[PDB]
RNA sequence: AGUAGUAACAAGAG
RNA sequence: UAUACCUCUGCUUCUGCU
RNA sequence: AAGCAGAGG
């Protein structure tokens, strides 16, 4: 007999056994080396859907830009990105006729949070292209680096710390014609490795200025740096992702800010709810168009998909959206929300790393960047390489690429999710006046489409209407990746419907295990993760406790902290048998220390300190809770040496970091982040609620420093807390001060 | 007192780069400064976790435990070393440590944690004392609704609640705002005379008055009684096919 | 204005009023009348609290003491709002609802000062309808030299107040001589704009009938909906549509598999050949230590003989591998200590691909070689399904006689869902700890474990890493078996995706001649003889070690460590499958599912036709499908999976008589087809599918 | 050689 | 020259180490 | 309030 697992679907429904179609116990693929090749596929694709439009010549950048927009007409089902702007303005002005008081609310939302912003709500983000070191840095360096160039060139609104400021400060920075920056040079020696007897090169990083000229710093504000997407699930080939600066940064979180109080309120949007709110959601969108019906009445529901949603999508139809929901906004208003639709018509991709040549008369191997692939004679590429290069080569500008179309991965989620919105807003039976309408949900470009019609002509009279109105915006229907069944089963971001929402455990696989922090937080993580999934996965109470004792086998194993009474001997064995043996109450002692497990299905919502605090010995309890907890960080003594208590217990350790690059000095620029963290930390001494809070103030750190210090030593001499020389002692330290920072 | 900040302030201001940074840097781009870094990020710390732990010195602590914590072990293991700079606030610390602290440091009389996690606490009381009834198979009907997981005070919203945490906690950086309610007035008042030579950091008792006074709520399928008593045993009392009937305490 | 500013008052005042525009948004180069009330206001507060102090007895006097008046104009407003919250929790006064000018310690007062060009008493009535509920004390200065306090009561001295009035005075007769003294008394929104630069890339990125950026908006602004859409759908040709087809899985065909040479194996260890050399319960000197078991394991099979290799490596140097076991015995039979490196030796070099990279050099030191030519990315050779995976999976779905996967105390069961999950639990152990996959699943981990730690700890050394596994009888004895070795290479790992390589030799009775396509990566000695006792006779088997030079990383490495994930997959949903017979039945069906051997779910494919199993059988079969997922985990896996979930959902709603229709099927398939390249268990999971769709359609009959 | 798959690792910037 | 954006869920309050 | 981790698009 041969095993056939797939033979279970004959008696089990294939949503009731989805999970066994996930393989998410494997490792996901990973992209090995650069990601130049998709992000020339990228383009290539970007200019191919929209190769019958308008090639333009750009006055500022040099850079080929290429407009479909109102071109032809689509003749095929092929995707297209010729969007009509007047049916775009025909869904906008229907989707505001069907909400009426939406747009001003959202608008009146999105001023309001204008006016509150700061500038370093910027420092949101993850690995942010930083257009003065040419590569990427988190956000808060690249835009650390943005403001200090900014400052030293002459820009000073965003001193005042809105964002709204340093907006101005961004676009006002494009008429200087030299902007002098500070990047990071390298210097190389050969010296020899004493460990293999090796020649290596000893790299030395400093920092260097050069100017920039109008047209380069241009080109580098408009400039998304490109990589390929990681440990992604259910793909065969790889994706480029991409990251923009902080020039494009602002003016994108105030788009994505309207077009999300504009989904909030929109009941056809998946956008911005998530998880159990949105399948309650999609449940009530199909409970209203399975029982809104008649006796006759044929219902149908597409799961579909789109081909290429951020390939096909156009700035310049975001632009038109942009002062389309702006209509009757203050002008400043549509200025500031139709800057990130004309900065994404006007981008650049960097194109990544280059690629890794090879000589086998030397046996070398070598990096070349994308800069320098535009003097590299053909034949030394391969084939699809070649091939992509020709036709890249025109749309080249110092080393990267020209990409009017498109919008690229998820940059503008909200606008595109209002644009699919208006479509499936098209469809009211009150409105179209046909034999069919339809209704659904849209999040970015997965869509749940119920057409309801009379008879089945009607229905597929509603689905080439549906799609040719997709088409004429832009958005591509995927005919490979799209069906069609009655309604009472449809899928929608793999949550899979058979008249009520299945469970997809598999999905939450990579979830169990341990999480890497330290010894007190992974089990915490652990028990809410199994507690967490018997609520909302359908995690059965059998599976649950399985799944306890393999999270307590994985964190025995990998903290090293086995059980008092077992035979493994690790580094840590001696002297948790030593803490063992000296205790009476060992089920209090827990199994970071060797203790036992105390979790069952009952008490997974309780920490482990507490739950065995009543079998702790005094002893043990004094020492493991002691708040003279060396492992931890203990906040010195405000004004009002000495530390206060800890809480926490002594598995709550710091892991030991490591950031090291192999053969490379890099002290000429670990510096100014250590005088950073010096001077946070002396702020942190005369403001006890920064570390809570965010402080706020447009006045410099010293002369807050200084008030406080001055108002604290009055109001202590004014309450018998100081004596009058320490006053006196006080003011005239801080006199000194602000002598020191005038001579 | 406060002559040694502002000595140490003065110690500082000699230093011309720090003298730059303290008045070019403002209190709100502190927030942007405070956040640089310029080395190579550490990804994925499960793994690191994984080999980390079979490295001799995986644990980074202060340089006080040099005083706390002796060098050697009766066995013979190494509990800390130095790293490779001289006079460095950060050594490198073993987990034998932590067990030899746990199995032989000194003993305090006074523990913080049945305070500050008072919640929990409540809960396992909640648990202990607990009531289960029969278990009952049939098909479960669970509506996603919107529940409290933390009932926080009756009186209070979320935001007052985080108002009167700021008000106790932190008093004068409270800014131009006031308390503009009688319970957030009371219970300003009732946590001030509570929280008085209070040797506890402020930050772990604002996250104490945090997990007391601010309501949160989740979106959660709901099959039964929507109390938050009941919503703390979820995982508990129902499933998919099942009900276990329970009674928490009190 | 501005000149006449800077020429009267101090530096400090025009510091002040230019930080104090700076904080509201202003400058003293465009307004000026409004900088010259500013800085009066300032020098007004300033004369109000200067030259007054506070002694040690607590009188003021006026000239080492203490200010009278804390200033609180002129601050930035969060540093003034400190200063106030600290004054106010200080005393016991209220908070004041605005920023007050100054505060009086003396007469403890929070003060207002304010210098109008009006008259003084409508300016204290304005002042005090602005500030009425609270005590803040107001004191009004005016031009003409006139004066009102709160209610006609001073607090400051007669001196200061006429300096005061004398300057003001001053500054008035200077206004008038000035001639701008007519501009002040007169004089009692957001934005944002395009710079020209990007104002040509705001007129450049536009639907092309436009040329300006205004125009193109006050078209938008303007717009009205009049039939575009009905007109251009009008407009548009019959060819874009989106035809449904109807879906029939009766007339559908079969996934075509590719043709080519024969899948082969590319696991890391053997697994339905690996043999194992086992201590029963085990009491040596190192009960523990990888390599004294290793030791122990090896001191039980005496039937060494010189290997000869019987099964080359077509690719690759097979006296190396020889050399190489050579070495490896040799070293394990002299080792002292309780690890083993071994000697970096020309064929271990080999083996372990010492040097094979060619040397990274910068590009700038580069530009002159001319041979130069970029990394060639070929796709991978297809290649056809062969037999030996479904006998695999055969396998790995039995049970065997050794219980593999230990499970860790659980705390006490109270409630009584926790006794109906403890009583499915042991039903689930019962099950599925003595399968093979359970085995498979503790060699991965074992073997992921020790060569993480290996490569993380021991980057430069060529390590020994035996193949152990511990597992109990049916009976409960304790058995210590040995696979194999593996010999580390250099792992200085420090990409996610970078390839530590390793040698790894397993024992094997499993004769590589009779299925030669399996084993295209491995080079096959001959090593031993053992006396195999059977039922009917006893032979003397010879014992094959299987050698090969593998590869993993340290995200493949850290997914391995994770394989008893695998335990969770499927006994997740056997569980479910347990709870949706619950909900019918109204009681536990645990009990009736293990006890019952009725044989009700369909797993095989026999001669005969359909075969069904039991639900144990569906756990181990589930398990090893996870498993073998795991292990044999590809992209192709993924396409694979993610595009035949769509037709497994086509062909289920088929059988929901919801009436399925496709846009382009053909398109599907192609997207599935392309996902089958060389992977054996993708090759296994397409021919499955062809097997459940065949059946499918022969249960429409 | 091997890992592997549209480009890399097979040490010398992660 | 190197882990993007958006959303949801969960945990912690971290003082920075070649 | 922020950071980290997981999932999805
Ligand atoms: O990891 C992701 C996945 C999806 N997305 C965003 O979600 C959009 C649609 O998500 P998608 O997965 O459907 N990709 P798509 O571009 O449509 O190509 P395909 O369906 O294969 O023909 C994409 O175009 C991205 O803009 C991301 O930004 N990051
Ligand atoms: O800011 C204050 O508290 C304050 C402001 N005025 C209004 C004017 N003024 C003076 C400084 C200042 C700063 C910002 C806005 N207006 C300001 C007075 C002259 C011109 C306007 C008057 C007082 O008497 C005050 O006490
Ligand atoms: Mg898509
Ligand atoms: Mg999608
Ligand atoms: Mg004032
Ligand atoms: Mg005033
Ligand atoms: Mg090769």
């Amino acid at each position: 007999m041969d095993v056939n697992p797939m033979l279970i679907f004959l008696k089990v429904p294939v949503q009731n056994a989805i999970s066994t179609t996930f393989p998410y116990t494997g490792d996901p693929p990973y992209s090995h080396g650069t990601g130049t090749g998709y992000t020339m596929d990228t383009v290539i694709r970007t200019h191919d859907y929209s190769s019958r439009g308008i090639w333009k010549t750009n006055s500022e950048t040099g850079a080929q830009q290429l407009n479909p927009i109102d071109g032809p007409l689509p003749e095929d089902n092929e995707p297209s990105g010729y969007a009509q702007t007047d049916c775009v303005l025909e869904l906008i002005e229907g989707l505001d006729r069907s909400h009426p008081g939406l747009f001003e609310t959202a608008c009146q939302e999105t001023i309001d949070a204008i006016q509150q912003t700061r500038v370093d709500k910027l420092t949101q983000g993850r690995q942010t292209y930083d257009w003065t070191l040419n590569r990427n840095q988190p956000a808060a360096t690249a835009l650390a680096n943005t403001i200090e160039v900014f400052r030293k060139n002459g820009y000073k609104l965003n001193e005042s710390g809105r964002l709204i400021d340093f907006l101005k400060d961004v676009l006002l920075s494009f008429e200087n014609d030299s902007m002098e920056v500070t990047t990071h040079f390298q210097k190389k020696k050969r010296i020899r490795d004493n460990h293999s007897k090796k020649m290596i090169t000893q790299r030395t990083i400093g920092k260097k200025r050069v100017k920039l000229t109008k047209k380069n710093y241009l080109i580098r504000a408009l400039t998304l740096n490109t990589m390929t997407k990681d440990a992604e699930r259910g793909k065969l080939k790889r994706r480029a992702i991409a990251t923009p600066g902080m020039q494009i940064r602002g003016f994108v979180y105030f788009v994505e800010l309207l077009a999300r109080n504009i989904c909030e309120r929109l009941e056809q949007s998946g956008l911005p709810v998530g998880g159990n709110e949105k399948k309650a959601k999609l449940a009530n969108v199909i409970k209203k168009m399975m029982a809104k019906s008649t006796d006759e009445e044929l219902s149908y529901t597409i799961t579909g998909d789109n081909t290429k949603w951020n390939e096909n999508q156009n700035p310049r139809i975001f632009l038109a959206m942009v002062l389309r929901i702006t209509a009757g906004q203050p002008e400043w208003f549509r200025d500031l929300l139709a800057v990130a639709p004309i900065m994404f018509s006007n981008k650049v991709a960097r194109l990544g790393r280059g690629y890794m040549f090879e000589s086998k008369s030397m046996h070398l191997r070598t990096q070349i960047s994308a800069e320098n692939l535009s003097d590299i004679n053909l034949r030394y590429f391969n084939e699809d390489t070649k091939k992509k290069i020709e036709k890249i080569r025109h749309l080249m500008v110092e080393g990267t690429a020209s990409l009017s179309p498109g919008m690229m991965m998820g940059m503008f989620n909200m606008l595109s999710t209002v644009l699919g919105v208006s479509v499936l807003n098209l469809g009211q039976r009150e409105i179209l006046k046909r034999t069919y309408w339809w209704d659904g949900l849209q999040s970015s470009d997965d869509f749940a489409l119920i057409i309801n019609g009379h008879f089945k002509e009607d229905i597929q009279q509603g689905v080439n209407h549906f799609y040719r109105t997709c088409k004429l915006v832009g958005i591509n229907m995927s005919q490979k990746k799209s069906y069609i069944n009655k309604t009472g089963t449809f899928e929608f971001t793999s949550f899979f419907y058979r008249y009520g929402f299945v469970a997809n455990f598999s999905m939450e696989l990579p979830s169990f295990g341990v999480a890497g922090n330290n010894e007190s937080a992974d089990m915490s993580i652990g028990t809410t993760v199994i507690k967490t999934n018997m609520i909302n996965n359908d995690l059965g109470p059998a599976t649950a406790q399985m799944a306890i004792q393999l999270f307590i086998k994985d964190y025995r194993y990998t903290y090293r902290c086995h059980r008092g009474d077992t035979n493994l001997e690790t580094r840590r064995t001696k002297s948790i048998k030593r803490l063992w043996t000296e205790t009476i109450s060992k089920a209090g002692l827990l199994v970071a220390d060797g203790g036992p497990n105390p979790y069952n299905l009952r008490n997974l919502h309780i920490p482990e300190v507490c739950l065995k605090w009543s079998l702790m010995d005094p002893d043990y309890r004094g020492r493991l809770c002691n708040p003279n907890n060396p492992f931890v960080h203990h906040m010195e003594v405000e004004s009002t040496s000495l530390e206060y208590d800890a809480v926490a217990t002594t598995h709550s350790w710091t892991p030991k970091r490591n950031r090291s690059i192999l053969n490379t000095n890099q002290r000429g620029i670990l510096e100014d982040e250590r005088i950073y963290q010096k001077c946070c930390q002396v702020f942190e001494k005369f403001f006890p609620s920064s570390t809570y809070r965010r402080p706020i103030g447009m006045a410099s750190m010293l002369d807050a420093m200084l008030s406080r210090a001055r108002i604290d030593a009055r109001i202590d001499l004014e309450s018998g807390r100081i004596s009058s020389q320490d006053f006196s002692e006080i003011t005239n330290t801080c006199k000194a001060i602000e002598a020191l920072k005038r001579q | 007192s406060g002559m040694e900040r502002i000595k140490e302030l003065m110690e500082m201001v000699k230093n011309s780069r720090m003298r730059e940074i303290l008045t070019t840097t403002s209190v709100d781009h502190m927030a942007v400064i405070k956040k640089y870094t310029s080395g190579r990020q550490e990804k994925n710390p499960a793994l690191r976790m994984k080999w980390m732990m079979a490295m001799k010195y995986p644990i980074s602590a202060s340089s006080r435990i040099r005083e706390m914590i002796p060098e050697k072990d009766e066995d013979g293991n190494t509990l800390w070393t130095n790293t490779k700079d001289a006079g460095s606030n950060r050594v490198l610390v073993s987990p034998n440590a932590v067990t030899w602290w746990n199995r032989a440091g000194p003993v305090s009389d006074v523990v913080h944690y049945p305070r500050v996690y008072k919640m929990y606490f409540d809960r396992l009381e909640r648990l202990t004392h607990g009531t289960f009834g029969p278990v009952k198979f049939y098909n479960q009907v669970k509506v996603r609704k919107r529940v409290d997981i933390n009932p926080g005070h009756k009186d209070l919203t979320s935001r007052e609640a985080q108002e009167v945490i700021m008000e106790v906690v932190f008093p004068n950086e409270v800014g131009a705002r006031t308390l503009s309610s009688d319970a957030q007035l009371t219970i300003t008042k009732e946590k001030k005379e509570e929280l008085k030579n209070c040797k506890i950091s402020p930050i772990m008792v604002a996250y104490m008055l945090e997990r007391e006074l601010v309501r949160r709520t989740r979106f959660l399928p709901i099959a039964g009684a929507t109390s938050s008593t009941y919503v703390e045993v979820l995982h508990l009392t129902q499933g998919t096919c099942w009900e276990q009937q329970y009674t928490p305490g009190g | 204005m501005e000149n006449f500013v800077r020429t009267n008052f101090n530096p400090m005042i025009l510091e002040r009023a230019e930080k104090t525009m700076k904080e509201y948004g202003e400058n003293p180069q465009n307004e000026g009348n409004k900088f010259a009330a500013i800085s009066t206001h300032m020098e007004v507060c300033f004369m109000y609290s200067d030259f007054h102090f506070i002694d040690l007895e607590g009188n003021t006097i006026v000239k080492m003491l203490k200010h009278r008046f804390e200033i609180i104009e002129g601050q930035e407003r969060n540093i003034a709002w400190t200063i106030v919250n600290s004054i106010c929790n200080m005393t016991e006064n209220s908070k004041p609802r605005f920023l007050p000018d100054l505060y009086d310690y003396k007469t403890n007062k929070f003060i207002e000062i304010g210098v109008t060009r009006r008259k003084v008493e409508d300016y204290y009535y304005e002042k005090a309808s602005k500030l009425k509920g609270e005590n803040v004390y107001i004191h009004i200065f005016s031009f003409d030299g006139e004066e009102m306090a709160t209610d006609d009561e001073y607090i400051l001295d007669e001196e200061s107040r006429a300096r005061i009035k004398t300057r003001l005075f001053v500054l008035r007769q200077e206004l008038a001589t000035a001639g701008l003294w007519d501009s002040f008394r007169q004089s009692e929104e957001e934005e944002f704009s395009y710079p020209p630069t990007f104002q040509r890339l705001a007129n450049q990125s536009l639907p092309p009938s436009f040329k300006d950026y205004h125009q193109f908006k006050a078209y938008v602004s303007s717009f009205k909906a009049n039939g575009n859409i009905e007109a251009k759908l009008g407009a548009m040709s019959e060819k874009v549509n989106a035809q449904i087809e109807s879906f029939d899985p009766r007339t559908i065909r079969e996934l075509e598999l590719p043709e080519g040479k024969f899948c082969t194996q590319r696991s890391k260890f053997l697994l339905m050949d690996a043999m194992k050399l086992s201590v029963l319960n085990p009491a040596h000197e190192g009960e523990g230590i990888p390599m004294k078991d290793a030791k122990a394991c090896l001191d039980t099979f005496w039937g060494w003989k010189k290997a000869t290799i019987i099964k080359k490596h077509e690719k690759g140097v097979n006296t190396n591998y020889l050399m190489i076991w050579e070495q490896l015995l040799e070293s394990i039979k002299e080792m002292e200590g309780k690890f083993l490196n071994l000697k970096k030796t020309n064929h271990l070099k080999w083996g372990l691909g010492e040097g094979q990279a060619p040397e990274k050099m910068d590009f700038e030191d580069c530009k002159e070689v001319p041979d130069l030519f970029q990394y060639k990315s070929e796709p991978p050779e297809k290649r056809k399904l062969a037999s030996w995976i479904q006998s695999e999976f055969n396998k790995a779905s039995e049970l065997t006689n050794s219980n593999w996967i230990e499970f860790d105390e659980l705390g006490n069961d109270v409630a009584p869902i926790e006794h109906i999950a403890s009583r499915r639990r042991n039903f689930f152990t019962a099950e599925v700890s003595q399968c093979r996959a359970s085995e498979y699943i503790m060699k991965a981990v074992y073997i992921n474990t020790a060569l993480l730690n290996s490569s993380c700890t021991a980057m430069e050394e060529y390590q020994v890493i035996p193949i152990i596994t511990k597992c109990r009888d049916t009976s409960g004895q304790r058995r210590t078996n040995l696979y194999g070795f593996i010999i580390k290479g250099r792992s200085h790992l420090r990409n996610d995706t970078d390839v530590v390589n390793f040698i790894s030799l397993e024992f094997s009775l499993t004769d590589p001649r009779n299925e030669i396509h399996k084993w295209e990566k491995y080079c096959v000695l001959e090593i031993g003889d053992m006396e195999i006792r059977t039922s009917i006779s006893t032979i003397m088997k010879p014992v094959y070690l299987y050698v090969r030079t593998n590869g993993t990383s340290k995200i493949k490495m850290k997914w391995g460590m994770e394989m008893r994930r695998c335990l969770l997959q499927s006994l997740q949903q056997v569980e479910s499958m347990i709870e949706a017979e619950s909900a019918v039945k109204e009681k536990d069906m645990t009990e009736p599912f293990f006890r019952n051997r009725e044989n009700d779910w369909p797993i095989g494919e026999s001669p005969q036709g359909i075969e069904k199993g039991t639900i144990g059988k569906v756990c181990r079969v589930l398990l090893a499908k996870s498993v073998f997922n795991s292990i044999y985990a590809s992209a192709q896996l993924e396409g694979f999976s993610a595009e035949s979930r769509k037709l497994l959902l086509l062909i289920q709603a088929f059988r929901d008589n919801l009436d399925p229709g496709t846009f382009d099927l053909k398109g599907l398939y192609e997207a599935i087809e392309e996902c089958i390249i060389n992977d054996p268990w993708v090759l296994l999971n397409a021919s499955w599918f062809n097997s459940f769709l065949k059946a499918v359609q022969l249960s429409m009959g």
